[PDB]
């Protein structure tokens, strides 16, 4: 018998970008091919299941650093770290491989879906 | 505020 | 020109709820009235104006105990906590008295205004 | 997916 408020998810999430955008309460750097990325691990988690199985390791859990693999391009990671603080996937044709092969490997299967078929239609 |  | 994923920020809280039921990553304790309340940080400052303003002090952001005035129900911060990570309000005849007057000290302003609009009605 |  729950009453349901439709904008609470959005809006908690464009919150949690604003704390982002400030460094407020990040508590993760996450490094790839030597630029960093300030993060919560929180939101990581709840968007990829790499980070997901990362942070729910007993000896990561406690990292303050996580490195990439060197493969892993920073554009294609900035997007997606995006992707998750506000539900919007910035793709185009300059860089959907990079995204799709970094969301891939981050386990994020929404995005991959998009990739594919955006990837099938030029084809 | 919406009946889920 | 970004493309948008309509059930995204639904599905991070989704996940980010299912972490506070396996105690994941929680890194604060809430007390009321000697009950105890695990949760995000980051989380509470999404939801409450009290909890961002407690979380964005210099000193409060360390702390892993919060302690809240003891005037506050526990069952009303019991369903506003579960509104917090759901969007999910169990609102009741005979809770709402209590419901309305914790989200007016968490600063839960839609949580404040529904409360008022179905009291509203019963008078 | 939609065009926000
Ligand atoms: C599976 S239970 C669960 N519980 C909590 C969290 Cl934080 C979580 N995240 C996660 C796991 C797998 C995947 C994603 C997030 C996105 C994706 O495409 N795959 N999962
Ligand atoms: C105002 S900028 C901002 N930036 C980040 C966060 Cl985490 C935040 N939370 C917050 C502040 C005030 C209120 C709420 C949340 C809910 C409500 O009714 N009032 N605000
Ligand atoms: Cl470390
Ligand atoms: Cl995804
Ligand atoms: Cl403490
Ligand atoms: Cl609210």
């Amino acid at each position: 018998s729950c009453i349901q408020f439709t904008r609470h998810a959005s809006d908690v999430l464009l919150n949690l970008n604003r704390l982002r955008s400030r460094d407020i309460l990040t508590d993760v750097v996450i490094v790839v091919s030597r630029e960093q990325f300030r993060a919560h691990k929180t939101v990581l988690m709840a968007c990829s299941g790499l980070f997901y199985s990362i942070f729910t390791d007993q000896l990561k859990c406690n990292l303050s650093v996580i490195n990439l693999d060197p493969e892993i391009n920073p554009e294609g990671f900035c997007i997606l770290l995006d992707f998750m603080y506000t539900s919007r996937l910035n793709l185009r044709e300059g860089n959907i491989m990079a995204v799709m092969a970094t969301a891939m490997y981050l386990q994020m299967e929404h995005v991959v879906d998009t990739c594919r078929k955006f990837i099938k239609a030029s084809e | 505020w919406v009946i889920p």
